[PDB]
């Protein structure tokens, strides 16, 4: 999952 | 840390439909927004089919939902078909360090009636007493679906140390049996007026309470 | 068809090393530099050990770490303790908000010594009896390996029906945990001289036997  | 909980168990039959809440704790607070639903079946491997809080990825049916307000998240599956009984864990996403789970939610298309948990403690013995040993137990039994969370209380002040739950096996009679044990010294047990042990299923939270005695 | 590709097992041997790759392709793993892991142990919730190539958590131990090494990653796990025990998932970025999961790894540590189980049996509470019925839970525990036999004995001759037995469970301490019941009636309880359990471990026999005493 966290960024991108 | 242990810290986003969820229901030990949902289930419903086919057609009906479960929501999953994870009721994260102090939480990721100012405004948290990184909750993230996974998908586990039977030994295949995690599948996300939520992120963002409301956002599925392309795959996911439309079926599946992602909520939020203040400390609870929403998973509703809304129209359950078979394929859809696995376990389901949700994440937030703190700081960089640390990314925290729920504790999983068994989804369960029924099969059999449903059945609360017979909850029964035991003191120790006074033989084990006389061992200079105290164990206590907690045995749970006759329960369906196949998903209990136990709690033990110190006064009804969590009990983390010297807990053990097993996980739930399947009895003859087709429902389960989990048991959960507290391995604790003769002073730590006198020097308490009560211990408790609490199970929480479906809805249903039993609550057995056990106090110390003597004559060993 | 794709979600990166990992080694079902891997097998390594106390304090030694053992590296878990997981191999995807130019699109994710190799592509972007956001390949994390996960230990997962038997039927539990995920943690994150690993989250960018190489970067652990704040609360991550001994030797968790990775190496990208082109569509290879590997995670090096050096400084082998039983509790790693688990189930390893990696996984990559791979676009428009998407995240591929490996196949996993079961990672078994060899040369875990062997302990034969504590047994611990338990009449029928006070209570329990009060109600009316009286169930004995036999509890084995802190055993290693996780295999075991129980049997009751109502004096003498076999009791081989009324028994529920839940079958081995990971402690925390690489060691499991396994119980026994048995629902008697205070009749049946005090028709017997004494009650046993018995409990085989890798050839050793522990037979733990009560009658009606106690104190509570």
């Amino acid at each position: 999952x966290x960024h991108x | 840390p242990s810290a986003l909980t969820q229901p030990p168990s949902a289930s419903g039959s086919l057609g009906q439909s479960v929501t999953i809440s994870c009721t994260g704790t102090s939480s990721d607070v100012g405004g948290y927004n990184y909750v993230s639903w996974y998908q586990q079946h039977a030994g295949k491997a995690p599948k996300v089919i939520i992120y963002e809080v409301n956002k599925r990825p392309s795959g996911v049916p439309d079926r599946f939902s992602g909520s939020k307000s203040g400390n609870t998240a929403s998973l509703t599956v809304s129209g359950l078909q078979a394929e859809d009984e696995a376990d389901y864990y949700c994440s937030s996403y703190e700081g960089s360090d640390n990314f925290v789970f729920g504790t999983g939610t068994k989804v369960t298309v029924l099969g059999q009636p449903k059945a609360n948990p017979t909850v029964t403690l035991f003191p120790p013995s006074s033989e084990e007493l006389q061992a200079n040993k105290a164990t206590l137990v907690c045995l749970i039994s006759d329960f369906y679906p196949g998903a209990v969370t136990v709690a033990w209380k110190a006064d009804g002040s969590p009990v983390k140390a010297g807990v053990e739950t097993t996980k739930p096996s399947k009895q003859s009679n087709n429902k389960y049996a989990a048991s959960s044990y507290l391995s604790l010294t003769p002073e730590q047990w006198k020097s308490h007026r009560s211990y408790s042990c609490q199970v929480t299923h479906e809805g249903s939270t039993v609550e057995k309470t056990v106090a110390p005695t003597e004559c060993s």
